[PDB]
Formats: structure tokens, C-alpha cells, sequence
């Protein structure tokens, strides 16, 4: 019958319609959190280097190729 | 310099004299002392 497409169609309507919560601060919460821990990894060879004396080009980073540019 | 005063150079030129003269210019020779910086020791060691 014809009635029964126009519920079908509107219920897809309805369906895909549906409210998009913002799933883009979610990622940004991972990405920053990422980064804190790859740069603050970092924090024990500076200090460490920073007691002992050593100089800038003097104290070697185990720092590696990394995505979201660090 | 050693340069010869030869007379009336234009006369024995119309005599037809080949001439020549011993003859000096200007010369200079300079001598230049240089010091040598020498390496003896080193210690602190640092790799980048």
C-alpha cells in the first residue's frame, strides 16, 4: 500500500537526521593527552642533564620521529 | 738603483752606437718571520 512508504521513508527521514554530538573535542583530549606524555617523557633526561652539568648540545635526547609534530 | 748617466745619448745615437748599461731598479726583498700555533695537551672530550 502507498501509506505504509511514506512511514517507512519518514522513519528513515527521522533516522538519519539524528543529532551529531560533537565527537571533535574527544580526539583533541587524545591528542593533547598523547603529547603530554611524549613531552613530559622528556622531563627526566632534561633534569637529569641539568644536574649533571652537561650543556645544551652535551645532553642527547632519546627523542624519535613522532607524529602531531610532538 | 744603479742608473748610468750616459752622456749625450742622442749624439751617439746619430753615431749609431748600440748602447747597453749596467743597471738597477728599484729591488726589494722582504723576509717574513712566522710563529706556528703548536697543540701540546687536551682533555675535556664532548661528542655532538
Amino acid at each position: 500500500t502507498l501509506i505504509e512508504l511514506m512511514i517507512v521513508v519518514a522513519i528513515i527521514g527521522i533516522l538519519a537526521a539524528i543529532a551529531i554530538p560533537q565527537y571533535q573535542n574527544y580526539i583533541a583530549k587524545s591528542q593533547v593527552s598523547r603529547v603530554m606524555s611524549e613531552t613530559g617523557s622528556l622531563k627526566t633526561v632534561i633534569e637529569t642533564c641539568i644536574l649533571d652539568g652537561k650543556t645544551a648540545a652535551n645532553c642527547e635526547l632519546g627523542w624519535t620521529n613522532s607524529n602531531l609534530l610532538g | 738603483r744603479r742608473p748610468v748617466s750616459n752622456g749625450n745619448f742622442q749624439q751617439r745615437v746619430k753615431a749609431g752606437d748600440i748602447v747597453v748599461a749596467p743597471y738597477t731598479s728599484d729591488g726589494k726583498i722582504t723576509v717574513k718571520l712566522v710563529a706556528g700555533q703548536k697543540d701540546i695537551s687536551s682533555t675535556p672530550d664532548y661528542d655532538y
